[PDB]
RNA sequence: AGAAGACGGUCGAACUUGACUAUCUAGAGGAAGUAAAAGUCGUAACAAGGUUUCCGUAGGUGAACCUGCGGAAGGAUCAUUA
RNA sequence: GGUGACCACGGGUGACGGGGAAUCAGGGUUCGAUUCCGGAGAGGGAGCCUGAGAAACGGCUACCACAUCCAAGGAAGGCAGCAGGCGCGCAAAUUACCCACUCCCGACCCGGGGAGGUAGUGACGAAAAAUAACAAUACAGGACUCUUUCGAGGCCCUGUAAUUGGAAUGAGUCCACUUUAAAUCCUUCCGCGAGGAUCCAUUGGAGGGCAAGUCUGGUGCCAGCAGCCGCGGUAAUUCCAGCUCCAAUAGCGUAUAUUAAAGUUGCUGCAGUUAAAAAGCUCGUAGUUGGAUCUUGGGAGCGGGCGUCCCCGCCGCCUCUCGGCGGGGCCCGAAGCAUUUACUUUGAAAAAAUUAGAGUGUUCAAAGCAGGCCCGAGCCGCCUGGAUACCGCAGCUAGGAAUAAUGGAAUAGGACCGCGGUUCUAUUUUGUUGGUUUUCGGAACUGAGGCCAUGAUUAAGAGGGACGGCCGGGGGCAUUCGUAUUGCGCCGCUAGAGGUGAAAUUCUUGGACCGGCGCAAGACGGACCAGAGCGAAAGCAUUUGCCAAGAAUGUUUUCAUUAAUCAAGAACGAAAGUCGGAGGUUCGAAGACGAUCAGAUACCGUCGUAGUUCCGACCAUAAACGAUGCCGACUGGCGAUGCGGCGGCGUUAUUCCCAUGACCCGCCGGGCAGCUUCCGGGAAACCAAAGUCUUUGGGUUCCGGGGGGAGUAUGGUUGCAAAGCUGAAACUUAAAGGAAUUGACG
């Protein structure tokens, strides 16, 4: 059944961006989501989505660009542990030029950069680039 | 598909345990069988005493006779076909010698023609064929 | 997909955003209190007084005129039943399929719908326990159970 | 003080007979496989393989085999012309 | 009583345990008897003395197991200390010298140490590194310059030769020295010590994989070659030889264990239409896995780029009931404690060697750990090292609270001198000690009040549960009918008919076959019947009744996380098959004959037993097949249809309309299906899904790892038995196979 609903959300978004859809919703929504969004948000990979409020457990609808090639979901989220922050790194992402693991530590959700600079490991959750 | 989960390490040790005694290259090396069956008891070469020299018949696509040597090992009293290698050998080798029998390559299995030799001899009364067949060291009396 | 079909169906009830009560409604949550009262007094089960209350007479949903829902209306007064409704549907239904079963021995059909409907008890059972609704204890017994009902 | 010694008890190698399990092997004679690969008798299968083929079960038969019943198409018909 | 599939208990090991090793894109995989740490045993056990300290073996006591001398009465035996030998063995060193170094025991500066060092043996292995260089010729060439080219100047070159030529050196040998303990070895050097014919490089190759000759001899499916592919049958690029070349090269070969290679064990990270492969189906305990939902925006400042936009310290809470850095504060000391963890980050602790890696003319390097310096040595001495990182898990400490569980108030409770009643008992206090009773402080108990905006998040395009009107060859149990079929009864007429690539056994004037009318028994439910229906899969069709059961839709019905998949364990499971029983309609293994055929113990015929028919037990398998696990998400079209609902625009009917009901046209959910396409997949065939896969992981179940041997043997178990289930190896084997292509033969 739903067991991760972020793996459910990125599924569709990025088998989106693929068809080149304009726009997407995403049907069982959370904080978890909105969270990881938003970072998706700054370094472009997305534009602006706007949440409904079906009063249960939300919707989101987001606005998509050409710009997100894939987003993805590590399903078990394995503990990292800032050492192993590279090899992740390596062989979950394009290049080291650009690409994104969301992760999501003791100081919130975010990329990868923003663990490193405040030097913090914690939970994988996902990967765009 | 795969069981995938987080507190799932050892379904997933014991799954990849079992599947391999559907491996064969393991299952010899793991089992007993092999160290039980190979008259080479797990060892490089062995020891044995010619007991006599026996042609074999080529397998059909190439005719030729193929000049081995029926052994006995010394630490099992295993018997063996062993194909005394190169030109006019067989020759040298009489009966009831003292042979270094080492393997053929296949390590179990007969290679190429010889239907069913695995092992080669090298030496013979301490001397080694390659030193005979050359000429360099002599039969010793 | 349902827990014991093939049939992967949707055919469910669905509110709206508005919950505020919607005006045509007099009663207040006393005289709906005083009505699923009256009911359950009489006889019927909390869903069949959700029913009544909704065709007949005037409450989309109990839980949103009152403070809570239906359940604990009765259950905070004492006319609530000895198990719950849910579960009794169930074992009312297995006697009923045991009964004939008894009478006719061929019916492979009716032996799942006994085995099925075991397990859909035995299974609520076991959270009935948990959420300690049920003492630790109960138990299906083919015997009592006709009793139960 | 005190040796040799003797009655008792305790750990107990050892020896004798059973039990188990492990491992390892002796064996009259019997039946497979493989080799392997060129003998005889057919010709089962692949072409509509001359009898669409195959599964399971059964029964039969010098040998492939054959025949029932229920299947299968991996067919030799994606159709039969209200 | 304790342990157990979070796999005990049982068995095995080519198992002394760690520290590490070689391998290695990241992850592992195997090895670690190996000098460092930890354990054990001295043929095997047991017991012993003695000892702080031992159950001590360079003690002894027996026994067992071994074995020596003998005067035959007796006696002495323990190398798994060092040397050595024997046996075993594919497989491993000298009866060497010594306390000089490091250390130890002693009463001890003084002896001893096979601990240890030093030699010898020593392609276990690692480092460095000769096996020649150079000038001029003779030439053999080829970039400037010169020449139309041929030629030449020549700065450039390089090939072979003459060695023309001397120069240089080491391998050796050996004066001498150091070394060391005495040597040896090394480092130092006098003296001798290079023209190849020497001071002499070999092992495999020379078709490809794979760098290197269809050079030349010989053999001629032999010998022989060839890890695999292969060559060899009279010119072999393949055998044996010759010459040439290539790779590495002082090393180099084959023996096999093992790692990459292996995206062929796949955690990362394989596969399951057909290639090896998804249980017949379903239930279901462990296990794994499980929606959403709860402090925030914001404030105050310092700092980058009147305000806006990045960047930091702040608004863990509570306590102060607890310390104190006659009444104090001030806040640290204690604890509510981080609900209870999981998680993350910082410490501390992590034996060295090894490792990673600071520093260092070991002449470099493996190494070594020193060295460096200051110094003309008058300094009668200075200066610096012996860096650091990692060190799993668990354990310890401290920050953070992102996510995951987990917790707290609901038949009432937190607090609020809120108040009392009952009891308890501590101790200060009555100039001291006892008694009684108090006040109070702290428990315990418990009457009765105040306040607490006083407590239930929502219902999942999750589930569970109620109700509604349909629906359906779903299941049972009754009941009813239909034909044909054979059987018989009767009657009519008459001689052939059945069967067939053709015929006969067969049935028949004892009148068969045919015709008619009657009864009979059992079968099976024709057409209607469909990419139509239902169930789980086997599955499921004459009428009617009854008996439960079910999907779907409908639903501002209720419950509220209850769920998915699931080892283990259950329910059902064509046919065939088996025990009982009932019955014998046809068909029909087996079985009998006729033909056919070279034969047919086959097909094609004619009989007909078990069985197909019923009721009762078992059996538990299919090509049980969509050769597609189940749940869950997402991605395109377009047509149709079953059910339910909804809406509309029709009308036939049907009535005055209606309600209907029957058609039409839409939408909606979930069903069975179709086509179409460069989504995207897909080895291919193909596939709305086999799509979302090097852009690798939504959850989970099963299960395959070349083919056979083999679904065999053996073991276990179930079965009355067929058999069912579980299920090996030796051996052999190079492809077997799958998808598509041309062929070519049906
Ligand atoms: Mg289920
Ligand atoms: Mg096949
Ligand atoms: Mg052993
Ligand atoms: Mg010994
Ligand atoms: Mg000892
Ligand atoms: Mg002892
Ligand atoms: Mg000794
Ligand atoms: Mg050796
Ligand atoms: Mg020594
Ligand atoms: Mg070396
Ligand atoms: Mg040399
Ligand atoms: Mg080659
Ligand atoms: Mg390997
Ligand atoms: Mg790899
Ligand atoms: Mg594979
Ligand atoms: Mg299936
Ligand atoms: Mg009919
Ligand atoms: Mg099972
Ligand atoms: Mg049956
Ligand atoms: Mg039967
Ligand atoms: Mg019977
Ligand atoms: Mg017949
Ligand atoms: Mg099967
Ligand atoms: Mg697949
Ligand atoms: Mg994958
Ligand atoms: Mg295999």
């Amino acid at each position: 059944v739903r067991m991760n609903v972020l793996a459910d959300a990125l599924k569709s978004i990025n088998n989106a961006e693929k068809r080149g859809k304009r726009q997407v919703l995403i049907r069982p929504c959370s904080k978890v989501i909105v969270r990881f969004l938003t970072v998706m948000m700054k370094h472009g990979y997305i534009g602006e989505f706007e949440i409904i409020d079906d009063h249960r457990a939300g919707k989101i609808v987001v606005n998509l660009t050409g710009r997100l090639n894939k987003c993805g979901v590590i399903s078990p989220r394995f503990d990292v542990q800032l050492k192993d922050l590279e090899k992740w790194q390596n062989n979950l992402l394009p290049s080291r030029q650009f690409g994104f693991i969301v992760l999501t530590t003791s100081a919130g959700i975010m990329d990868h950069e923003e663990a490193r600079r405040k030097h913090t490991g914690g939970k994988i959750l996902g990967f765009f680039f | 598909g795969k069981c995938r989960g987080l507190r799932t390490a050892r379904k997933l040790r014991s799954h990849r345990r079992d599947h391999k005694w559907h491996d064969k290259q393991y299952k010899k090396a793991h089992l007993g069988t092999a160290l039980k069956a190979n008259p080479f008891g797990g060892a490089s070469h062995a020891k044995g005493i010619v007991l006599e020299k026996v042609g074999v018949e080529a397998k059909q696509p190439n005719s030729a006779i193929r000049k081995c040597v029926r052994v006995q090992l010394i630490k099992n009293g295993k018997k063996i076909t062993a194909f005394v290698p190169n030109d006019g050998c067989l020759n040298f080798i009489e009966e009831n010698d003292e042979v270094l029998v080492a393997g053929f390559g296949r390590k179990g299995h007969a290679v190429g023609d010889i239907p069913g030799v695995r092992f080669k001899v090298v030496k013979v009364a301490n001397v080694s064929l390659l030193a005979l067949y050359k000429g360099k060291k002599e039969r010793p009396r | 997909g349902r827990m014991h079909a093939p049939g992967k169906g949707l055919s469910q009830s669905a509110l709206p955003y508005r919950r505020s009560v919607p005006t045509w409604l007099k009663l207040t949550s006393d005289d709906v209190k005083e009505q699923i009262y009256k009911l359950a007094k009489k006889g019927l089960t909390p869903s069949q007084i959700g029913v009544i209350l909704r065709d007949s007479h005037g409450v989309a949903q109990v839980r949103f005129v009152t403070g809570n829902k239906i359940l604990r209306i009765l259950k905070s007064k004492g006319l609530a039943p000895d198990l719950p409704e849910d579960l009794y549907h169930l074992i009312k239904k297995a006697v009923a399929v045991r009964k004939h079963l008894e009478r006719n021995r061929k019916d492979k059909d009716a032996k799942f719908r006994l085995i099925l409907i075991e397990s859909r008890i035995h299974r609520l059972a076991r959270y009935y326990k948990t959420k300690r609704v049920l003492p630790p204890n109960w138990k299906y017994e083919s015997s009592t159970a006709s009793a139960l009902v």
